C-alpha cells in the first residue's frame, strides 16, 4: 500500500520512509512523501494529483512551521473526507474538528487544548477547593471548555460538603483593551481561584490590567492553559502562577513513530479482514467511496499499539489521544518549577517549592464572605414604607404612639 | 418577578427582583415575596414567617 | 461593467439566463451584470476549483451563482473554503442538499436558498393547528437539530394559549441498533394519532418496516416529516404507507430560471447598495494561486447589504444561516398512486388549504 | 408475544401452561423485562413440581 503525508520536516520523510521499513516485520507498503504550500488550495491539489491519484489508504499530516495555523488541516481535512477516507491528525489541537459531524473523517494522535481544563476537575482533591470562577473568550474554544467543565461538575448523586460548584463565568472578545470592567467586576466576588483560558496575547493584557487591579497579590491562585506559560504572556504573567505542559507534545519525530506503528498494526489488522473495497478514483470518478472508511475507523477504533516513545496511546470515542500524561510547573521568577507528576488521571505527588504569588506557603482556601450584603427590596405599603428625606438629606425622625423612635434607614 | 422567555430565542429569564437576585446585583431578598413551586426551584427559602 | 458568473450542472436551461437578464429592473442593472455561463458535467471538485478562479481571473468576476443537480450534495464546504479563499460571495442556488447543511463558519458568505430546520417546524405546528390535530410524539436521532429540534417546538408548546400535548421524545441510536428488538419493544410507548420523525433515507425505510410491526400503519395514524428525509426523488420504497405529509417548496416550481433570476437580483443590488455607500468594492482577488492576503485588504462587509434585499417586488431577508427569511413554503401528501400531489401553501406566518378533511365510528351532530 | 407482553404494569402476574412452553415464555420474557428486578411470579405447580 501507499501512505502519504504533508509534513514540515525534509527529514521527515527518510525518518517516518524508515519506520515503514521498520514496520515491515508485521505486504508491500510502500512510503509516499510530499512538502507544503502556504495557500491551502495548491496543498489539495497536490492532494488529488499525488496521493489521491495513487489512490491506495490513508493519509498523515502535522502542524506546518506555522505557529497557530489553526486553518492548515481543514482543507486537505475534508479533502479526502468528501470519499471518507479516514485521515489522522498530528500536532494541531484546536477544537474544532473535535466534531465528528462537519468532520466524519478525522482523528488526532493529540488531545485538544480544551481538552486540557479536565485535569483542573482534580486540582482541588489535593487543595481542597470548592469555589470558581471563569474567563474564556467568547468562541467556540471557550464553550467547549465550558461544557466539558459543566459535566465534570456532575452532581455526585448522594444517598456533608458536596462538590465544586461554579460562580459567574464571564466572557470577552479578542483584542480588547478595557476588559478591567470584567475583573473589578469579580474583584466584590467571594472566591479567591480563578481560571483563564485564551489564545496568547489576550493573556498579556490579562495580566497587565490584573497586575493594575493589584488582583495578584496574597491568596490567589491561578491555573491556566497552555497558551499563556508562552514567552509573550511569560513577559506579563505574575510569578506563583501555575501551568501545565502536554509532555513531548511540540516533539514531532517520536510522534511520527507512534503514528507509523500504529497504523502498522491497524494494516496488520487489515491484511486479513473480508470484503476489501477500492481505494478512490483518482479525484476523477467523484461520486464513489472507498467503502472501507467506516471499517478503517472501526478497525482503528482499538489498535492498541501498546507503546511508544510517549508509551501507551489508546484513543478515546473520538478518535484522539486519551491518556496521555504530562506534566505541571510553576513559574517561581522567571524559572520554571517542574512538577512531572500527571500519570492520568493518577494523582500528582511531586517535591519541589510551591511558591504561591504572596510569597506564603500556606494553600489558603479561597474563601472570605462576611461583607456587606447588598440587599434588595419592594416597595410594599404595611412592609416597607418609602419617604423622601429632608433637604439635609437625611429624613425627619417621628416617635411611636408612645413615642419611640421608629428606626429608618 | 416570574420567568418568562424573551429575546425571542430559546431563553427564559426573570425580569423583577429575583432577577436582580441570580445576576448578582444583590445578595438577599426581604420583602413580601410570596412563596411557590418555580420561585423554589433556584432559590432557597428559609422558614416562613408570616403566614 | 462587472463580472457576474454563474453555472449550472445536468440541464440546458440556456435562454433561461439571457432571458431573465433582460427581466431586469433598470434601477437596479445600474452595474450590469455580465452574465456568463458554464456547464460542468459536475465531475471534480479540483475541476471546479479550476473553472473558479479561471473564471475569476477571466473577467474579475466578483461572485458566482452555483447550481447543482444531484441529491448527493455534502460539497457546500467546498466553496465555503473557496470563500476562505476568495472574498466573493456564492449562492448555492438549488440542486440536492446544496441548500440545507448547516455548514457553519466566520469568514464566509456562502448562502443557501430554502428554509431551516425552525421555520420547518413551525409551518409544521401551523398545518397541525389548522386541521384540529392536537396531539402528537416525536422520534429522531442523532442529527445536528436533535436538542434544536426538541427545544424549538417545545418553547413553543410552553406558551398554550390552546391545548396541546407532548407525550415523549423518543432520542434513539442511528445506525447502531444490532438488536432491533429494542425498536419493536419502544415504539409500542405510543399512543398519539400524531408522530414526527427525523432521520435519513435508509433507516426511514427501516423504521418504516418496524412500524408495519408495531402496528402503527395507515390504520388511522397519520405521518408528517420535514421533506429532509425524501424529497422531490420521487423513488418511494415500499414501506411508506400513503398518507405522508411534508413541506418541501425549496426548489419544487419555484423556477431554476427565476432562481438565477432572483440570484442576478440580489447580487447586483447589494452591489448598488454599496456603491450608494460609496462603498464599490470593485476590486476582485487578483489569482487563485495567488489570493493571498497580498492582494486581501480588507474584509466584505458589503455583508452589511447582503442580509436584505427587495426587488421584483420580492424581498429576501437573511440571518446567520443564510437561508431565506420568508421562504414560500408548499405542503403536499403521499398518495395511493405513490405520487406526490400538492395540497397546501404556506407563505407570510399564513396557509392555504382546499380540503377541511382528512380521509363506521365518525358522525355528524346537530345543535342550537 | 414479543409485542403483546408489553402490556402489563402490575408487580404480579399468574401463569398456567405446560412444561416446555413455559421456558419459551419464560425466554421471551427474558426479553420483554418482566424479570427478577422487582416483580414476582406465581404458577400453580402443575407447569412445574
Ligand atoms: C479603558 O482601559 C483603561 C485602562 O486600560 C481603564 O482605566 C478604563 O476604565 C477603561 N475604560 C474606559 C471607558 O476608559
Ligand atoms: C524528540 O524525538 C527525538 C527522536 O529522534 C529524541 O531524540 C528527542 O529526545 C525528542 N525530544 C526532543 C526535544 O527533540
Ligand atoms: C434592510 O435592513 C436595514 C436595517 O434597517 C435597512 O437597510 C432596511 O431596513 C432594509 N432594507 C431596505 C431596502 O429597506
Amino acid at each position: 500500500v501507499n501512505i502519504g503525508a504533508v509534513l514540515s520536516t525534509r527529514k521527515h520523510e527518510q525518518m517516518f520512509r524508515e519506520a515503514v521499513n521498520q514496520a515491515n516485520k508485521r505486504i508491500q507498503l510502500q512510503a509516499t512523501s510530499v512538502t507544503h504550500k502556504p495557500n491551502a488550495i495548491q496543498m489539495a491539489l497536490s492532494v488529488c494529483e499525488d496521493l489521491i491519484s495513487s489512490q491506495v489508504y490513508a493519509i498523515l499530516v502535522s502542524h506546518p512551521p506555522t505557529p497557530n495555523d489553526h486553518f492548515t488541516p481543514t482543507p486537505v481535512s475534508y479533502t479526502a473526507g468528501f470519499y471518507r477516507i479516514p485521515v489522522l491528525g498530528l500536532t494541531t489541537r484546536m477544537s474544532i474538528y473535535s466534531d465528528k459531524s462537519i468532520h466524519l473523517s478525522f482523528l488526532r494522535t493529540v488531545p485538544p487544548y480544551s481538552h486540557q481544563s479536565s485535569v483542573w476537575f482534580e486540582m482541588m482533591r489535593v487543595y481542597n477547593w470548592n469555589h470558581i470562577i471563569l474567563l474564556v473568550s467568547d468562541d467556540h474554544e471557550g464553550r467547549a471548555a465550558q461544557k466539558r467543565l459543566e459535566t465534570l461538575l456532575e452532581e455526585r448523586e448522594s444517598k456533608n460538603k458536596r462538590g465544586p460548584k461554579a460562580e459567574k463565568v464571564l466572557q470577552f472578545d479578542p483584542g480588547t483593551k478595557n476588559v478591567t470592567a470584567l475583573l473589578m467586576e469579580a474583584r466584590e466576588l467571594e472566591a479567591r481561584v480563578i481560571i483563564l483560558s485564551a489564545s496568547e496575547d489576550d493573556a498579556a493584557t490579562v495580566y497587565r490590567a490584573a497586575a493594575m487591579l493589584d488582583m495578584t497579590g496574597s491568596g490567589y491562585v491561578w491555573l491556566v492553559g497552555e497558551r499563556e506559560i508562552s514567552g509573550n504572556a511569560l513577559r506579563y504573567a505574575p510569578d506563583g502562577i501555575i501551568g501545565l505542559q502536554l509532555i513531548n507534545g511540540k516533539n514531532e519525530s517520536a510522534h511520527i513513530s507512534d503514528a507509523v506503528g500504529v497504523v502498522a498494526q491497524a494494516v496488520h489488522e487489515l491484511l486479513e479482514k473480508e470484503n476489501i473495497t477500492d481505494p478512490p478514483r483518482g479525484c476523477v470518478g467523484n461520486t464513489n467511496i472507498w467503502k472501507t472508511g467506516p471499517l478503517f475507523k472501526r478497525v482503528l477504533m482499538s489498535s492498541k499499539y501498546a507503546d511508544g516513545v510517549t508509551g501507551r496511546v489508546e484513543f478515546n470515542e473520538d478518535g484522539d489521544r486519551k491518556f496521555a500524561q504530562y506534566s505541571i510547573m510553576n513559574l517561581q521568577n522567571r524559572k520554571l518549577v517542574q512538577v512531572g507528576i500527571y500519570n492520568g488521571t493518577h494523582v500528582i505527588p511531586n517535591d519541589r517549592k510551591i511558591i504561591w504569588p504572596g510569597g506564603e506557603t500556606e494553600k489558603p482556601r479561597g474563601y472570605q464572605m462576611s461583607t456587606r450584603l447588598k440587599i434588595v427590596t419592594i416597595h410594599q405599603e404595611p412592609f416597607v414604607y418609602v419617604k423622601p428625606t429632608m433637604s439635609d438629606g437625611t429624613c425627619k425622625e417621628e416617635f411611636t404612639v408612645n413615642g419611640d423612635p421608629v428606626k429608618k434607614v | 418577578g416570574t420567568q418568562e422567555r424573551v429575546q425571542n430565542s430559546n431563553k427564559k429569564e426573570w425580569n423583577g427582583m429575583m432577577g436582580e437576585l441570580l445576576s448578582g446585583q444583590a445578595d438577599m431578598i426581604v420583602a413580601p415575596l410570596t412563596i411557590n413551586n418555580e420561585r423554589a426551584q433556584y432559590i432557597e427559602f428559609s422558614k416562613p414567617f408570616k403566614y | 461593467s462587472i463580472g457576474i458568473a454563474v453555472i449550472l450542472v445536468g440541464t440546458s436551461d440556456e435562454v433561461a439566463i439571457k432571458d431573465a437578464h433582460e427581466k431586469d429592473d433598470f434601477h437596479h442593472l445600474s452595474v450590469v451584470p455580465r452574465v456568463e455561463l458554464v456547464a460542468m458535467n459536475e465531475t471534480d471538485p479540483k475541476s471546479i476549483i479550476t473553472r473558479i478562479c479561471d473564471l475569476m481571473s477571466d473577467r474579475k468576476i466578483q461572485g458566482v451563482v452555483f447550481a447543482d443537480d444531484t441529491d448527493q450534495e455534502a460539497i457546500a464546504q467546498i466553496l465555503d473554503f473557496i470563500s476562505a479563499q476568495t472574498l466573493t460571495p456564492i449562492l448555492g442556488i438549488h440542486g440536492g442538499s446544496s441548500m440545507i447543511m448547516a455548514d457553519k463558519d466566520e469568514s464566509s458568505m456562502f448562502f443557501q436558498f430554502g428554509p431551516s430546520i425552525e421555520q420547518q417546524a413551525s409551518v409544521m405546528l401551523n398545518i397541525m393547528e389548522e386541521y384540529d390535530w392536537y396531539i402528537f410524539s416525536i422520534v429522531t436521532t442523532y442529527f445536528p437539530g436533535y436538542q434544536d429540534f426538541v427545544n424549538k417546538i417545545r418553547s413553543t408548546i410552553e406558551n398554550s394559549f390552546v391545548g396541546w400535548e407532548l407525550e415523549e421524545v423518543l432520542l434513539l441510536d442511528m445506525s447502531l441498533d444490532d438488536g432491533d428488538s429494542k425498536i419493536q419493544n419502544q415504539l409500542k410507548k405510543l399512543q398519539s394519532p400524531i408522530i414526527l420523525l427525523y432521520c435519513t433515507k435508509e433507516e426511514a425505510t427501516y423504521i418504516f418496516e418496524v412500524a408495519n410491526s408495531v402496528g402503527l400503519t395507515g390504520y388511522g395514524y397519520t405521518w408528517i416529516v420535514p421533506s429532509l428525509v425524501a424529497g422531490d426523488t420521487d423513488t418511494v420504497p415500499s414501506e411508506f404507507p400513503t398518507g405522508l405529509i411534508s413541506v418541501s417548496y425549496d426548489e419544487w416550481d419555484y423556477g431554476l430560471p427565476a432562481r438565477v433570476r432572483d440570484g442576478i437580483a440580489i447580487i447586483t443590488t447589494a452591489a448598488s447598495d454599496m456603491l450608494s455607500e460609496h462603498s464599490f468594492i470593485p476590486e476582485p482577488k487578483s489569482s487563485c494561486y495567488n489570493t493571498h492576503e497580498k492582494r486581501i485588504y480588507q474584509s466584505n462587509m458589503l455583508n452589511r447589504y447582503l442580509i436584505n434585499v427587495t426587488f421584483e417586488g420580492r424581498d429576501l431577508s437573511f440571518s446567520e444561516d443564510g437561508y431565506q427569511m420568508h421562504p414560500k413554503l408548499v405542503i403536499i401528501l403521499l398518495n395511493k398512486e405513490r405520487k406526490w400531489e400538492r395540497v397546501g401553501k404556506w407563505k407570510d406566518k399564513s396557509l392555504q388549504m382546499k380540503y377541511y378533511v382528512w380521509p363506521d365510528d365518525h358522525l355528524s351532530i346537530v345543535t342550537l
